[PDB]
């Protein structure tokens, strides 16, 4: 019961998915600044 | 058996190098490196020095040194690789080896596969094993069966060099 | 699969001393030999010896490798106890820089069909004059994989673009034809004590008191020269001309009197004196 949601919390579970919802919830990245990132690449160096 | 990605180094025995010492005439090196019940003994001693060369550079991974368990089998082998010379029992015991050995009995055994650090064999042209003992004491000591497992080490064999490009009489 | 440009071609130190000697013996003319080591691992190209090749009018070509002295001398060097494998081939450019040229590219493919890792080295012996080792490791770039793929060589770490190519190698055909590989000098101590021992400095020059006649001469005209820039200093400071001062000290530099030709001699004078006065008296307390 309670030491189940305890262990489960300390395991790291509940803090990990509490985490990837935040993450993914407010992920708003500028993906026009790797676009340009992209068109600005001829060398695999600046590829990876 | 054998480990993945690996081959024994059989085919790259080179017959002109291997030499062994102390080998008993009736029973030599060539039956210990068949796998059948031929087994190499020594003549005058316990002790062995059995030394085998490989054609080109090859990589030691891990040794099947198998023997009889009626107590006669290698119980301390001492192992030295790219000797250039012939190797001589009291040298030999002062020499430390490459990787000191002492063969539990379930080694000798036919399945059983002695790991070698392979760190230190990346280079080997030609190991030589010293059978320091056998497992019974008895007075002489026999190895049922010996190979080495590892890689093929790539080696240039200048002798096979020749133009591929080009026309003869150019300089520079 | 692509070749690292983080492999290193290991240059032993014994390696480096042969081969500048056999480039310095040739000069006018070309010398090559083949080089002695091991190929460790894919990054890396280990040269322990190298043995020169006889001089032959041939030049630095694939039959300067006469076979019949490259296999007596590598049967005879596995008998001393060095087992070692062809890595590559090395050859003196007199004058020009390290490059390689249409020959030395159909060498160095004809070694390739052998192991495809076997490095080339050139040295130039005339342009290794003083501190500067002029010594480049080159290899073949597959004119196939110039379109197939793109570059020759995978860049998945920062140890190769640490260094700089030459407009010479460029012109010559590096990045085109030929790629350059990291010569990274594999030195150790006991070689490195011993090689400190060509100057060592026997402990008797520690103790020799120079000698007074000399000494004094030096003293006096030290003196007699600083004597005359603490003239030159004295007009330099009493002026103190304040016409933007700043830009005064800028338009007078020309290594002269204010300091450089100061206290630079009384360094020198102070620091023979007193290494002269401790080795006197060194010597009258040990001797006696």
């Amino acid at each position: 019961d309670q030491t189940l949601k305890m262990i489960k919390i300390l395991s790291g579970e509940m803090a990990i998915e509490l985490h990837l919802q935040f993450l993914i919830r407010n992920n708003n990245t500028d993906l026009m600044i790797l676009k340009n990132t992209k068109d600005a690449v001829r060398n695999s160096v600046c590829h990876t | 058996d054998i480990p993945k990605g690996y081959m024994d180094l059989m085919p790259f025995i080179n017959k002109a190098g291997c030499e062994c010492l102390n080998e008993s005439d009736e029973h030599g090196f060539d039956n210990c490196l068949r796998k059948d019940t031929t087994f190499l003994e020594s003549d005058c001693d316990e002790q062995l020095l059995i030394t085998v060369a490989f054609n080109q550079p090859v990589k030691l991974y891990s040794m099947k040194f198998q023997g009889p368990d009626n107590g006669q089998g290698p119980k301390y082998v001492k192992i030295f690789i790219n000797l250039p010379r012939s190797m001589d029992f009291e040298e030999a015991e002062r020499s430390e080896p490459t990787q000191a050995l002492e063969l539990t009995e379930d080694d000798i055994k036919e399945d059983g596969i002695v790991p070698l650090r392979y760190v230190k064999f990346q280079n080997v042209n030609s190991v030589t094993i010293f059978v320091q003992s056998n497992q019974g004491e008895e007075e002489t000591t026999r190895i049922s069966y010996f190979t080495f497992i590892g890689t093929p080490v790539q080696a240039t064999n200048m002798n096979d060099f020749k133009r591929v490009v080009g026309k003869k009489g150019e300089s520079h | 699969p692509a070749v690292d440009t983080a492999e290193q071609v290991y240059i032993s130190s014994l390696a480096l001393l042969k081969m500048l000697k056999h480039g310095r013996a040739g000069v006018p003319m070309e010398v090559m030999g083949l080089m002695l080591g091991e190929f460790v691992d894919d990054y890396t190209v280990r040269v322990i010896d190298v043995f020169a090749m006889p001089q032959s009018g041939t030049g630095v070509s694939v039959e300067a490798v006469d076979p019949v002295f490259q296999a007596k001398m590598l049967d005879m060097l596995k008998q001393t106890g060095r087992p070692e494998m062809v890595v590559g081939w090395y050859h003196s450019h007199p004058g020009f820089g390290c490059w390689l040229s249409g020959v030395d590219i159909n060498t160095q493919q004809s070694f390739e069909a052998l192991s495809e890792r076997a490095v080339a080295v050139v040295v130039d012996p005339i342009q290794s004059v003083k501190g500067k080792v002029v010594i480049d490791a080159f290899r073949l770039i597959n004119a196939n994989m110039m379109v197939l793929g793109h570059e020759p060589r995978q860049t998945t770490s920062n140890l190769g673009h640490l260094n700089k190519p030459s407009i010479q190698a460029l012109i010559h055909g590096l990045n085109r034809h030929y790629y350059s590989i990291t010569i990274n000098y594999r030195k150790n101590e006991l070689e490195q004590k011993m090689l400190l021992n060509l100057h060592k400095k026997s402990w008797m020059e520690g103790l020799t008191l120079q000698d007074y006649s000399e000494h004094c001469k030096h003293n006096e005209s030290v003196v007699k020269e600083m004597l005359e820039l603490a003239k030159n200093y004295n007009k330099a400071v009493e002026e103190e001309d304040k016409m933007t001062p700043e830009q005064l000290a800028i338009k007078n530099v020309g290594k002269q009197d204010p300091k450089r030709h100061l206290e630079e001699h009384v360094d020198v004078l102070m620091t023979s004196n007193i290494v002269q006065c401790l080795a006197a008296m060194l010597d009258t307390v040990v001797f006696k």
